[PDB]
């Protein structure tokens, strides 16, 4: 019984695995080797902001590219106007351990969680100047490690209880549920067609959920540790992911394998926090070296090195104009970095 | 049969995993670096852009 | 252009008001200690922080109480709501300024388990500067397991045999010579994980818990207070 | 994809010895710490052994400490437990289980209850 | 005294200050390779970058004036007595504030004047640093409009006012600094016996090293206050003859205080 269940799991991951060899023909290395280089790209810190009591977990653009959210270890969720590096709102929060953090794209709400394994929703545009806590979604049973707003009233939230879940915040409940994951879901992207998401786990493997529909299509193995970061492609059809495995790999939902191995032998901690350029061409990975590296996504070169903070990166974001890269690090400070031509 | 029934689970996923159209790395590989040439000029970290139209300058 | 200057003159008052709010919480939060409970489901950790909160004014996810012990703030939280894997919550008390370690000295089956997980704590790299109050707790049944009932310790650490009480032991002038070997070998397993690695960084703090409550808050009271002191002759260079 | 497939185990008479091999496959064997760990039936698990990176540190539970030996080889990417002088206390189902992260010297999920970097485990039954 | 005696003294004192000048130039170059790094720096080294360069402009000032005096050569682009004073004035100043900290991150005291006064002085740090220079401006005033007159006369009646003026210039600074200092050692004192039942070792060694460098910064600082009172009542004494006995005996100290702070920083051991 039980056996022959094994063993028949085990012949449908050799058939996926000579599947993913057959379409490996040509690697992306050998077919980017002749294109030009990106060349030493140098970003320098345009603003510092400053404002948090303790260390910053977690942080997310507006679509404004303008305004952004950071949570911090103390209880606080600030929202920053990064052209004026000046606070709108410094919301004080019910837990003061929160490792998530949401900006919805219409920027009427924000999102935070953590070890509450309670998603808090905030209305930012309230008939009073007071920002209070609209709703909080609970239902999880673990801690909350990154929340993604949708459509305003639908946010998809990955918990430490090794499944995420789609809310609908109006009623408050589970729309949907998304299991499968063996270890902690640490990291979730949005599709930017919104059909689609994928979540990066402990149990070194990334998986794409269907929203509407609510099963895994797909699952991608190819890291040794586990996944502390997930980014989606601009395009939509890749993904990029950073492990305590001192590597971020890049995998293509349509080859359902992966593409690029980013690492390096000088490189011995683990990745916390990854996003894309506006194009894809560069991929900005936080690690916990109090360093932030941009690779090359087609060449697999360290094009560049961010170092301005003194603790372990924890978050990074690039806007969604992709004018700026924002880093939130652990000794309480936010960097917003630039190229200048 | 509960370790019966979680591991007919996974070998459900695995079943709906394996039978789905999987493009080759050569196709991805020139879509992907299609995408980024199409794009690099609208690319501010990549190309940066000159500090009349940098708000962080 | 004069709505665009009253604009960035109201984001001002707003960020002037943010930032007194945030010194004013900054005044709350620097001035209160935040200790950390950690232990085993036999550990009396949940027992421990109900006695204090109900010593104090006091105040599932994570269990949580404040209290003022001589005008000083502490903040104690236990982390209840979540499963076995804890290396990834653990990270989020990496500026805790002590871990209270309760561990349940009577019950030896578990002790080795106990040993692991304290030295999981000492040696992470996010605990590095975190130090320990070791709460060795049921020290009652730890007296009536060794007075009699032929539970041998040496079952599960086969040491105990070649092991004597240490001179400066000060134990209780009631003390049975085999109570005070016993707990001291268990204190001694403990400091031996401790100062194995990270002794100058951060420092173990060995309490024999499960006496009167106030014993308990006082030597919380005085490891806090050196910590602090530790950390401010390191800031200064006095040290 | 991270593989640990532990080998070895079976009816053992009491005072016999046996050496559990676990082969791992997926990931760069010198650079996790591994930790042989058992859960003995109506048991939780149990920390057994552990090997360092290399082999310099070294450590074992009290209760198989001299009877138990754990050695890694790192050219053939497996992990050795020796068992001599069983004991009916040792009857339990053995994982090789690799710690978290790389390049360090802390190891938490490890005998945790849903643990993803241990595998299926030996069923080893001291008795006669 | 004997001319072979002077000569010897001399040397040491010219050894010493060579010494001087060259740890000087170590701490401001460390701490400069630390400010190029992020310019993170904590309040106590913000103080030792302030008292190296005071003490290395003084320890200048000083040679300028010995050969000045003690050979006669180049009299003129020598007599540079006022930066001297003011440089010292600024070094009497900055340990008080040195000595000030410590008795306000290590204090155990908890009255509610005493916690808003902590925070107001832990807050606005570098703004009280910027205030020694300045009122050591403020202090000088009258030793440099006593200079101004004493020259004009030249090219007690009025100078008695110099030579109790020079005192009440650096009287205040070591007034602060050793109140501060009695403080954090009773202070420091008072918790060694308190917490000695703790059994807490560690705890034990920390407050015993400071406490004993604290004795060290208290004893050689304020002999050298005294070395200035001493050189400002003017009798017992001959330079011109002593000069450099003088020099050996003030600077040798200043020696003292300076490795005692040199090896104290903190981020010189990182
Ligand atoms: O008479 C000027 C004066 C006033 C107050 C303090 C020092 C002073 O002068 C200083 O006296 C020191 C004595 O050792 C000498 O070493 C210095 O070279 C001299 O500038």
């Amino acid at each position: 019984e039980l056996d022959q269940l094994r063993q028949e799991a085990e012949q449908l991951k050799n058939q996926i695995r000579d599947a993913r060899k057959a379409c490996a023909d040509a690697t992306l290395s050998q077919i980017t080797n002749n294109i030009d280089p990106v060349g030493r790209i140098q970003m320098r810190t345009r603003r510092t902001l400053r404002g948090h009591l303790a260390k910053i977990y977690a942080m997310h653009w507006g679509t404004d590219s303008r305004l952004l959210v950071s949570a911090s270890q103390d209880g606080k969720l600030i929202i920053w106007d990064s052209y004026t590096t000046n606070k709108v709102h410094a919301i004080p929060l019910r837990s003061s351990w929160v490792m998530t953090c949401a900006y919805a794209p219409s920027g009427n709400y924000v999102a935070c969680g953590g070890l509450d394994n309670i998603c808090s929703i905030y209305n930012l545009k309230t008939r009073e100047g007071n920002v209070r806590v609209s709703r909080e979604l609970a239902g999880h049973t673990g801690y909350l490690s990154c929340c993604r707003f949708l459509d305003d009233n639908q946010i998809v939230t990955s918990s430490g209880d090794t499944t995420c879940a789609l809310w609908d915040i109006e009623t408050g409940q589970q729309t949907t549920t998304f299991t499968g994951h063996t270890g902690d879901v640490m990291s979730l992207s949005l599709a930017p067609d919104t059909r689609l998401f994928v979540s990066g786990a402990c149990d070194a493997s990334a998986k794409l959920w269907d929203v509407r529909e609510g099963m895994c299509r797909q699952t991608f193995t190819g890291h040794e540790s586990d996944i502390n970061a997930i980014c989606f492609f601009p395009n939509g059809n890749a993904f990029a992911t950073g492990s305590d495995d001192a590597t971020c790999r890049l995998f293509d939902l349509r080859a359902d394998q992966e593409l690029m191995t980013y690492s390096h032998d000088n490189i011995i901690c683990g990745i916390t926090s990854v996003s894309f350029s506006k194009s894809g061409r560069l991929l900005l990975a936080g690690y916990d070296d109090f360093n932030c590296n941009v690779w090359d996504a087609l060449k697999a070169d360290r094009a560049g090195v961010l170092a301005g903070h003194d603790n372990r990166v924890s978050c990074l974001g690039v806007t969604d104009d992709g004018m700026a890269v924002a880093t939130g690090s652990w000794d309480s400070f936010l960097k917003i970095w630039n190229g200048s031509s | 049969t509960a370790s019966i029934a979680q591991a007919r689970k996974l070998v459900e996923q695995l079943k709906m995993e394996a039978n789905i159209d999987r493009i080759k790395v050569s196709k991805a590989a020139a879509d992907l670096m299609a995408y980024c040439e199409a794009h690099a000029k609208e690319d501010p970290l990549l190309t940066p852009v000159p500090a009349s139209e940098n708000p962080f300058r | 252009t004069e709505d665009q200057r009253n604009e960035e003159k109201a984001q001002r008052e707003a960020n002037k008001k943010i930032e007194k709010q945030l010194q004013k919480d900054k005044q709350v939060y620097r001035a209160t200690h935040r200790l950390l409970l950690l232990g085993a489901d036999n550990s009396g950790k949940s027992t421990i922080v109900k006695q204090m909160r109900i010593l104090h004014g006091g105040s599932s996810g994570i269990f949580e109480t404040k209290f003022q012990v001589d005008k000083v703030n502490f903040h104690m939280f236990d982390v209840g709501g979540q499963r076995d894997e804890r290396r990834k919550w653990i990270q989020c008390f990496n500026d805790v300024t002590a871990i209270i370690f309760v561990v349940d000295s009577s019950d030896y089956n578990r002790l080795q388990e106990a040993l692991n997980d304290f030295k999981s704590i000492w040696n992470n790299r996010w605990l590095r500067t975190i130090s320990v109050i070791l709460f060795l707790n049921k020290q009652d049944l730890l007296a009536e397991k060794v007075l009699a009932g032929k539970s041998k310790i040496e079952d599960y650490f086969p040491e105990f045999a070649r092991y004597t009480t240490p001179e400066d032991a000060t134990p209780e002038p009631g003390e049975d010579p085999r109570v005070t070997r016993a707990k001291y070998f268990i204190r001694d397993e403990f400091l031996r994980i401790s100062t194995a690695s990270g002794d100058g960084r951060h420092y173990c703090y060995p309490h024999f818990t499960c006496a009167v409550d106030t014993q308990n808050v006082k030597f919380v009271f005085d490891a806090v207070t050196d910590i602090i002191i530790k950390e401010n002759l390191k800031d200064c260079g006095l040290f | 994809q991270v593989q640990l497939q532990e080998s070895g185990g079976g009816l053992v008479q009491p005072g016999g010895s046996l050496r559990l091999s676990c082969a791992a496959s997926g990931f760069t064997f010198s650079n996790y710490k591994m930790n042989w760990v058992r859960q003995a039936p109506g048991k939780g698990l149990e920390w057994v052994s552990d090997i360092s990176q290399s082999g310099a540190s070294i450590s074992y539970t009290g209760s198989v400490k001299g009877r138990f030996t754990i050695s890694r080889d790192n050219a053939k990417n497996t992990l050795y437990l020796q068992m001599n002088s069983l004991k009916p206390e040792d009857t339990a189902v053995y994982y090789c289980a690799r710690c978290p992260a790389p390049f360090t010297r802390d190891c938490f999920d490890v005998t945790s209850t849903t643990y993803a970097y241990r595998g299926q485990g030996t069923q080893v039954t001291v008795s006669s | 005294i004997p001319i072979q005696l002077t000569v010897f003294f001399m040397i040491i004192y010219v050894l010493e200050s060579l010494t001087i000048i060259v740890q000087s130039s170590l701490i401001v170059a460390v701490l400069g390779r630390e400010w190029l790094q992020v310019r993170r720096l904590m309040p106590v080294d913000m103080i030792l970058i302030s008292l190296g360069i005071s003490r290395f402009c003084l320890q200048w000032a000083s040679m300028l004036n010995n050969f000045c005096s003690y050979f006669n050569l180049n009299y003129v682009l020598c007599n540079l007595t006022i930066t001297w004073e003011f440089f010292n004035i600024l070094t009497f100043w900055l340990n008080s504030l040195l000595t000030v900290f410590y008795c306000i991150k290590v204090s155990s005291f908890t009255h509610h004047i005493f916690l808003w006064l902590r925070w107001r002085i832990l807050r606005l740090f570098p703004w009280i640093l910027l205030g020694c220079l300045m009122i050591t401006c403020v202090t000088i005033i009258p030793s440099a409009i006593g200079n101004y007159i004493q020259i004009q006369l030249l090219t007690e009646n009025f100078h008695q006012y110099q030579f109790q003026a020079h005192t009440v210039a650096l009287v205040i600074p070591f007034i602060l600094f050793l109140a501060s200092t009695i403080f954090l050692m009773a202070s420091l004192t008072k918790q060694i016996q308190h917490h000695s039942t703790g059994h807490c070792n560690p705890s034990m060694k920390a407050r015993f090293t400071a406490l004993r460098s604290l004795a060290v910064l208290f004893i050689v600082f304020t002999s050298y206050f005294l070395t200035i009172l001493i050189t400002i009542i003017g009798t017992l004494f001959d330079k011109r003859c002593w000069l450099w006995v003088w020099e050996a005996f003030v600077y040798a100290f200043i020696l003292m205080h300076s490795t005692s702070l040199m090896l104290s920083s903190p981020t010189l051991k990182r």
